[PDB]
């Protein structure tokens, strides 16, 4: 079988989003607050988070329905899955080679070592390498992997969510291609949606540990005065 | 509440 | 005459809280997000300003008696003033010849130039520069420096402050030694004391045109969005 | 109110 226009369109419509919205030449980088080999690479990667965040909004307006939501479902959606959405994007400069971030070269190349003066604990590095590497070999297609951000992103069961029935139909509608194109486009994909949609339960436990280590973090001025105002709103717990 | 979330919206 | 140990106490616990606050190298600029030469200057010279407050803050920490008042009249004290501290410590960096400020050397250096990128108008810069040029030929010495900027932040005549007269007194003990030691220590200093106290009446203008300003910039989210944690916090409206 | 400018201020 294979799939129709409506479909096809959808895809050139998010692989388009992804493109606009994902800088393979990392030079806007240089821009943040350098990088620093007691919390000194907070900084730097508060600003890289804090300009990812600005990267997902701008993927999420051009996901088709998503700016059709209420205002309020929107940031819903992106306060809840922004941190999922930024560790799925990131996936595409992690590196299996030296296990690490290689962006644009050195200063942001972020392997293990540097990731770890940022505030956060092996609680949560372990499990995401872990997911950034079992990621990595499921060797997406740009199309699948850009299905994948916008299917976590509309996701109906995420706090704070008041339509959990149309964006169910949206997630729905989005899940059909990426289950299509798997089967039309990808040989030897036949075991490959169920693995992707495992991937977005395994961003849920990671989310979950993010928000604990984020609280703390957070809780201490000396450490919040770090971070940037859309880092602290979208990760705030303002209702 | 929201306020930078919200201008990035539009 | 001369001056007493006790007042010579205070100078020299002055001069060595600003030693201890104000970095001859502005080796901690490199750690600032890169000046840019559209409000291009905004972050490197955001970053600068809220370094510059948490300067301020430490320098004030000092200023004996000042931790003795209430949290609430030192956050009063310096909400309303900081601003004027930092136009006062930014003077030491300010050059009469290139008419700009140079920290360290190039990068660091902003001339009328690129210090326009950053939000603020003529309306503003021009009284500022005229300013940083009037004081600069006061040619101070350190201690008299340091006191004028003591003196500044201890107003008791700023919006908030609710011991109105302990103030009053410590400001009071503070002009005494300014006005002895430019008798007893500054040759030539017979109308300097009161070329002092017109700055401090000029850095009051200069702190209503730059609040205006602030306001409208802080409105625009995309802007605000733009400063840190701190900056928004201290030259916030937060009661 | 004034999270960072307090602790800061000790
Ligand atoms: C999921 C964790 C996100 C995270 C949050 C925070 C804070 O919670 C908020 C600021 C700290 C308070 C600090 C550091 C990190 C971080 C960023 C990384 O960048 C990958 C990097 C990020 C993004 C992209 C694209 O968006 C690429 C390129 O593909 C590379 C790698 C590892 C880490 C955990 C230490
Ligand atoms: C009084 C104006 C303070 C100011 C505020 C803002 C904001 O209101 C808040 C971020 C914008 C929203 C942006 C830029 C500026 C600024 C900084 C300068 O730095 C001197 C520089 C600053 C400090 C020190 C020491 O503290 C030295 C070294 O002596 C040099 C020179 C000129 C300007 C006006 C454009």
């Amino acid at each position: 079988h294979m799939l129709s226009d409506e479909q096809m369109q959808i895809i050139n419509s998010l692989v388009e989003a992804h493109h606009k919205t994902y800088d393979d030449s990392y030079s806007d980088f240089v821009r943040f607050r350098p990088p620093v080999r007691r919390l000194s690479m907070l900084p730097h990667l508060a600003d890289l988070v804090s300009y990812s965040i600005q990267k997902v909004i701008g993927f999420a307006k051009m996901i088709p329905g998503f700016r059709d939501l209420t205002a309020e479902d929107q940031i819903a959606l992106l306060k809840s899955s922004a941190i999922e959405i930024i560790m799925l994007r990131s996936n595409q400069s992690f590196s299996l080679e030296d296990m690490s971030w290689s962006c644009g070269g050195p200063d942001f190349k972020y392997c293990i070592n540097d990731v770890t003066k940022a505030g956060h604990t092996l609680e949560l590095l372990e499990p995401l390498v872990k997911f950034q590497v079992g990621l990595k070999k499921l060797k997406l297609h740009e199309e699948e992997h850009v299905l994948l951000m916008a299917i976590c992103l509309l996701s109906p069961d995420r706090p704070g969510v008041q339509d959990h029935v149309r964006i169910e139909a949206l997630q729905d509608r989005l899940c059909d291609v990426l289950q299509a194109y798997i089967r039309i486009q990808h040989p030897g994909g036949r075991l490959l949606y169920a693995k992707m949609i495992q991937k977005l339960a395994d961003l849920r436990s990671l989310n979950e540990e993010h928000s604990k280590q984020y609280r703390s973090l957070s809780f201490q001025p000396e450490h919040s005065m770090q971070l940037t105002p859309l880092v602290l709103e979208v990760f705030g717990s303002e209702v | 509440r929201h306020k930078i979330l919200h201008r990035l919206l539009q």
